[PDB]
């Protein structure tokens, strides 16, 4: 019942600012406090700041002179607003609900969200199928070109979870990105079930269902 | 600002064995008056947000299994997880909560010492839409494999290659705490035009030598 | 508006008393208002739930004998330390009808 949402900008001009929002939900945020947590994509957890339930607000030091967070009590929402968005603030947002009434161990967290500051467009992926080209076969998309991330490949329809790789994403040279996806397969299933890579990228709102198929 | 120091920065532990990834703080967690050192032990696996594991350095939190028993006590403490089932794949972050600004250490990331397994070497060639759009990415997979070092070598019409190439290694499953990978080879339609066999060969400590995938333009 | 002595003085191992008094309120919090690092919570008095000291005075923070409310978000630090000394400061928001804030210093 303890649900937070965090919902806000992904690709943020340089010198810009994020406004992120969290939906909080099935508590009531006029007693519990919520904190905003970064984590630089491959890097440890950062804190930005906490809006305990009386409306007091702590913030990082390093953060600090650029950040503001603040909440509805109303509409369960709690805000994030970050100042001069540069290289470095790009990661993961959460938003975690402290445990209890000053205690501050973040018990429920966010999904997160990746903000992105950066100079580029949201050009869409395109997907060109890695035929099985046939024990274990191999079928895979290859996301290619897009920007920026996250992209969501997935396989007939959710459905396919077994044997599935989705590799990290590279930054080509080009500034763009490429991802692919695979997955192994029973050699005869190739015949039949139908494999439909799912591929979304928000940013660019693009969603694209390609059919790897056989030769 | 309590710095928080979290020691070893990754560690390998078999299935069955003790896991121990102590951490450090500049300051005390303990209040004297209350005898309970504040200090709490996450767990960010792949791609999830973190989840609080031990409040107060040995207070868990209802549904996380008696494995993780939390302890220690002044600057130093400790996580142990006494069996590390595979799924115990992940990134373990200590938190003060005994102050603001509230400070995570590094992440000990936690991995799994199985046996060496041989690598499943596929090599996808470029199909006819992406040559319509004038770029030709050779793919190379290697399916399962453990340990995680491995060297793929694009060797394009018997002519080995270089820096036109990116690899991602897929992080361990928790199924079966083995990696997968795959290399791209990066050309312009032309060159894919300038030779006609591409080949994909690897060397993994499982693999006796080197196995080489190939295919030919036609 | 909220009641509190602009200067509270305890002697060492005393019970200081944090006074803030209210003119009902939802809840009272109280905080050391100093500096950078002085900026820390010490205890929060909600109507609802009780008293919930912060991890550094979970100890040397307790509220005064019953019945003192309502509207009497009174804290006593005991046992002060002379590092306690410093400003502070109560919130005292009340409800159905807004917020307030008044501080106070602690010189031990």
């Amino acid at each position: 019942e303890v649900q937070l949402q965090e919902s806000g900008p992904g690709l943020v001009k340089p010198s810009e600012t994020l406004s992120l929002t969290c939906t909080v939900s099935g508590f009531s945020l006029i007693d519990y406090g919520v904190s905003w947590i970064r984590q630089p994509p491959g890097k440890g957890l950062e804190w930005i700041g906490v809006i305990w339930g009386g409306g007091k607000i702590y913030y990082n030091s390093v953060l600090k002179s650029r950040v503001t967070i603040s909440k509805d009590n109303s509409k369960s929402q709690v805000s994030l607003k970050l100042s001069s968005v540069t290289a470095a603030d790009t990661a993961v947002y959460y938003c975690a609900k402290q445990g209890g009434l000053l205690f501050y161990a973040m018990d429920y967290w966010g999904q997160g969200t990746l903000v992105t500051v950066s100079s580029a467009s949201t050009k869409g992926p395109s997907v060109f199928p890695l035929a099985p080209s046939s024990g274990t076969a191999a079928l895979g998309c290859l996301v290619k070109d897009y920007f920026p991330e996250p992209v969501t490949v997935s396989w007939n329809s959710g459905a396919l979870t077994s044997g599935v790789h989705t590799f990290p994403a590279v930054l080509q040279s080009s500034g763009l990105y490429s991802l692919s996806s695979v997955v192994t397969v029973p050699s005869s299933s190739l015949g039949t079930q139908t494999y439909i890579c799912n591929v979304n990228h928000k940013p660019s709102n693009t969603k694209v269902d390609k059919r790897v198929e056989p030769k | 600002d309590i710095v928080m120091t979290q020691s070893p920065d990754s560690l390998a532990v078999s299935l069955g064995e003790r896991a121990t990834i102590n951490c450090k703080s500049s300051q005390s967690l303990l209040n004297t008056y209350s005898q309970k050192n504040y200090l709490a032990w996450y767990q960010q696996k792949p791609g999830q947000p973190p989840k609080l594991l031990i409040y107060f350095a040995s207070t868990r939190e209802s549904g996380v299994p008696d494995r993780f028993s939390g302890s220690g006590s002044g600057t130093d403490f400790t996580l142990t997880i006494s069996s590390l089932q595979a799924e115990d794949v992940a990134v373990y972050y200590c938190q003060q909560h005994y102050n603001t600004p509230f400070t995570f250490g590094g992440g000990t990331k936690v991995e799994i010492k199985r046996t060496v397994a041989a690598p499943s070497v596929f090599i996808f060639p470029p199909s006819d839409e992406q040559l319509k759009s004038g770029t030709a990415s050779v793919v190379c997979l290697l399916n399962n494999f453990y340990p995680r070092e491995a060297k793929v070598q694009w060797k394009v019409d018997n002519a080995l290659q270089s820096g036109n190439s990116q690899e991602s290694v897929t992080e361990q499953d928790s199924k079966d705490s083995t990696y997968s990978l795959s290399s791209t080879l990066t050309l312009s339609k032309a060159d894919y035009e300038k030779h006609k066999v591409y080949a994909c060969e690897v060397t993994h400590q499982g693999l006796s030598s080197p196995v080489t995938k190939s295919f030919n333009r036609g | 508006e909220l009641e509190t002595s602009d200067v509270v003085t305890v002697v060492l191992g005393q019970d200081a008393k944090l006074p803030c008094f209210y003119r009902q309120v939802g809840q009272v919090a109280w905080a050391r208002v100093d500096a950078g690092e002085g900026a820390q919570e010490l205890a929060l008095l909600h109507s609802k739930y009780g008293l919930h000291v912060s991890p550094a005075y979970e100890g040397r923070v307790e509220q005064p004998p019953p019945p003192r409310n309502p509207l009497d978000g009174s804290v006593l630090l005991r046992n002060a330390v002379q590092a306690d000394e410093g400003e502070y400061e109560c919130r005292v928001s009340t409800f159905p009808a807004g917020s307030f804030q008044a501080r106070l210093r602690l010189r031990v």
